[PDB]
């Protein structure tokens, strides 16, 4: 039912400096933390109302990881332009997404740690959280460096520990918004479904299937039967 | 809560 | 947030008498738990690393266990050579790098077994000078404690053990000496409780 | 381990500056600094990785460090205070996670260097009563009148260092317990069989290595400058 | 990758002046983008900003909005206005 996710970007500049590091944290589509490297004194910023109750030590533990990452990701980009024979004169990007999924029960369903270079898949942690998945001969270079540094074991201990403890804690503090399900307001072609939460909805074959778009009130919209979590019974629509 | 990167964790 | 607590601070064991050293810790998340051995004034020496709970590492007479809250270093049949201060360190996956937060240590002293005691106090003369001399209490058992004197002009060392390996012989000793000449072997260790069978040559 | 720290011993006055040097284990890229004060635990100061500052602990503004491109590290301690007297350790991290410690730098900070004294060394020959009674012979070595606490006592038999049948006090003794600047005394025992003592071809020397001054400051006294030196005392085997 | 523009209102298009005109531009790579909200001509300020993120397929998404697109893969600005109906 619930999940946590961190999204990183490490984008190259045209000279010897200075790459930009953005980090963003989510609890099922709801942005809660944001760090941007560009600023005189970059700090991790709250984005959701429920994260504001956290202490100074929490805001500094995050800032230190993200500021170290602003450095650790510069060396990684250089290593990468090195395996791929790229000049300093281009803009190159490393994208990463990691996190945990849990069931209604309260146990970790599966852990994630995925990376991409220049927009496409580069290295990923497997279901057993004990082995890696490489894309090209340059990814097998990263993998060997990771098997040696016991990288998977650290990610597994985090995903099974810290990540589960903090998600359950975030879900508890923000239960009024996170643990609640808003049902879609429907109208009829056109098969509309407005103001629902979460995004996962089924509107029902070769039909006009538009992507799930955000409203700006943390609610969702989309455009036959409307199946959603917030409904105790799947809606039957036809008009006139 | 994010995960820290230990030493030698680079790409 | 990061804190390590070892217990007890000092541990006093008899040779062959097993014990457990405790190390409680708190972290945002655990990368690993480290056990180090440090000899007085020397650099900490790496024993083992426990990555998860349920894990077990064993090196000779040392066995290390891990739980979510504590780690134990089990020492089976210790020997005097095992005497050192045992350190515990923790690595946090909720922070950057490989830094360790150390416990304050558990200072272990293994009191040796004295197979054939022959307590005696001997007088020694210097190679160079005539007026300088030491008194040596030697060959006493493990249960004999050497007490210091309340006299500034009388110097009495602690007891320490020598091992004559090629003969299979361990031996206890303490030395005593004095600034001016009126010192004697018969009274050198008077402050101490000495075995009734102590030898005193004329 | 392979980590090499220098100087192993330093003696300075209050207000002075010192530089500690560290070589990380061959192949390691990271340098960690710890301070171990008397009857206190290892406290984390600062970390460097590949010439760059990473995690920083309780390091004082009076203190600064650097890691050179060759990978070696320099820790600078200025405006020294008595409380700065400690064992400073350097450690380098391995890929698997463990830190390998160097042998440490023992800093002693004194108010004035006037009370720095090398040891006087004497060798006390076996008791003849000990020969007759045990068939064993104990030599005793006294290293007296030294300041500070920085000594290493070793036994040499026939030009070779011996460790078997050797006993050295785990700690030096205060000659004047009440005195804050009290000089120390240290004893050692070498036990050999009666026949080994009875041979006049057998040489016994007690070596005491002292760590004192070294052109670090001037010497305005009548007596000899208490420089780092070896003070010895010997005895040849006696037949009697 | 090319952006997927979507122009709509936050609430069902009521004339009572209580809405927000969104623009969900998704599927684009690289992250650098230029999204403009138009009046009856081709100007409007100050448009509300959305903190840039990325989807599972590595593509970037965001949205711009008022109180009531140019990208490297598009040689000319894809200006797609209209319509309350969809």
């Amino acid at each position: 039912s619930h999940s946590m996710r961190y999204f990183y970007t490490a984008m190259s500049r045209p000279g010897r400096g200075e790459p930009r590091f953005i980090a963003v944290g989510y609890v099922d589509d709801t942005q809660f933390v944001r760090f941007d490297s560009d600023a005189a004194s970059p700090r991790t910023e709250p984005r959701a109302p429920w994260i504001e109750q956290e202490g100074p030590e929490y805001w500094d533990r995050n800032t230190q990881i993200f500021k170290t990452n602003t450095q650790t990701y510069r060396e990684s980009l250089r290593n990468l332009r090195g395996y791929y024979n790229q000049s300093e004169a281009g803009s190159h990007i490393i994208q990463r997404m990691y996190g945990c999924d849990l069931g209604p029960d309260g146990r970790l369903l599966r852990g994630h740690d995925q990376s991409a270079y220049d927009g496409k898949d580069y290295i990923a942690l497997n279901e057993d959280l004990s082995s890696w998945t490489a894309a090209d001969t340059a990814a097998q270079i990263t993998q060997r460096k990771w098997e040696a540094a016991r990288v998977a074991e650290q990610r597994r201990a985090y995903l099974e520990g810290l990540c589960v403890e903090w998600l359950r804690r975030y879900l508890e503090n923000g239960k009024e918004t996170l643990q609640r399900a808003d049902p879609p307001k429907t109208h009829v072609l056109r098969c509309w479904a407005l103001g629902f939460y979460p995004a996962e909805i089924t509107l029902t074959q070769d039909t006009e299937l538009v992507e799930t778009r955000p409203a700006g009130d943390r609610t969702f919209q989309k455009w036959c039967h409307v199946q959603h979590e917030g409904l105790p019974k799947p809606l039957t629509l036809r008009w006139e | 809560h994010p995960v820290g990167d230990a030493d030698y964790f680079e790409y | 947030e990061d804190q390590v607590t070892q217990s007890p601070e000092a541990l006093r064991l008899q040779e062959g008498e097993s014990s457990s050293l405790n190390c409680s810790y708190t972290v945002s998340g655990l990368r690993g738990l480290f056990w180090y051995r440090q000899d007085p004034g020397k650099g900490p020496e790496f024993l083992f690393t426990l990555y998860s709970a349920g894990e077990e590492k064993e090196k000779e007479r040392l066995k290390a266990t891990l739980t979510k809250k504590e780690s134990f270093l089990h020492i089976t049949a210790p020997k005097p050579e095992d005497s050192a201060t045992y350190l515990c360190a923790v690595q946090d996956l909720g922070t950057s790098g490989s830094r360790l937060t150390f416990g304050e240590g558990t200072q272990l002293t293994v009191n040796p077994n004295i197979q054939n005691p022959d307590p005696a106090v001997y007088q020694l003369r210097d190679s160079k000078s005539s007026d300088k001399s030491v008194c040596l209490f030697t060959d006493f058992d493990s249960q004999t404690n050497v007490s210091q004197s309340k006299d500034s002009d009388v110097y009495i060392t602690d007891k320490c053990v020598l091992d004559m390996r090629s003969m299979d012989f361990k031996s206890n000793s303490a030395v005593a000496w004095s600034n001016k000449s009126d010192f004697a072997c018969a009274n050198a260790f008077n402050n101490s409780i000495i075995p009734e069978d102590t030898f005193f040559p004329s | 381990s392979g980590v090499t720290q220098t100087p192993k011993h330093l003696i300075t006055a209050t207000g002075q500056r010192v530089t500690l040097r560290c070589s990380p284990r061959s192949g390691d890229l990271s340098v960690y600094w710890y301070q171990q004060s008397l009857d206190q635990g290892l406290q984390f100061l600062i970390q460097y990785y590949n010439g760059e500052e990473r995690a920083k602990g309780n390091i004082l503004e009076r203190f600064s460090a650097q890691q050179f491109p060759d990978l070696h590290s320099e820790l600078n301690l200025s405006s020294l205070e008595l409380g700065d007297s400690a064992l400073y350790f350097c450690a380098s991290s391995a890929r698997s996670g463990e830190l390998f410690f160097g042998e440490g730098s023992r800093l002693t900070v004194l108010e004035d260097l006037k009370n720095v004294f090398p040891p006087e060394v004497a060798v006390f020959e076996p008791s003849e009563a000990e020969i007759s009674h045990t068939q064993k012979a104990t030599l005793v070595c006294l290293a007296t009148g030294f300041y500070p606490d920085h000594v290493e006592l070793s036994w040499w038999v026939n030009g070779k260092e011996v460790h078997s049948g050797v006993c050295t006090d785990p700690q030096p003794l205060k000659e004047q317990p009440a005195l804050n600047d009290s000089r120390y005394a240290l004893s050692s025992r070498l036990r050999v069989s009666a026949t080994f003592w009875q041979n006049p071809r057998n040489h016994f020397r007690c070596q005491v290595q002292f760590y004192g001054l070294s052109e670090n400051d001037e010497w305005t006294q009548d007596r000899a400058k208490p420089v780092t030196q070896i003070v010895s005392a010997e005895a040849w085997g006696r037949a009697d | 990758r090319t952006p997927k523009i979507q122009v709509y209102s936050r609430h069902p298009a009521e004339n009572g002046k209580s809405n927000f005109l969104n623009c969900y531009v998704s599927g684009f790579h690289p992250s650098d983008i230029e999204v403009d909200l138009l009046k009856n001509g081709e100007r409007l300020e100050k448009v509300e900003h959305s903190d840039l993120s990325f989807s599972k397929d590595w593509s970037f998404y965001l949205l711009y909005y008022t109180e009531f697109v140019n990208h490297v893969t598009l040689s000319q600005p894809k200006i797609v206005k209209w319509d309350r109906d969809m």
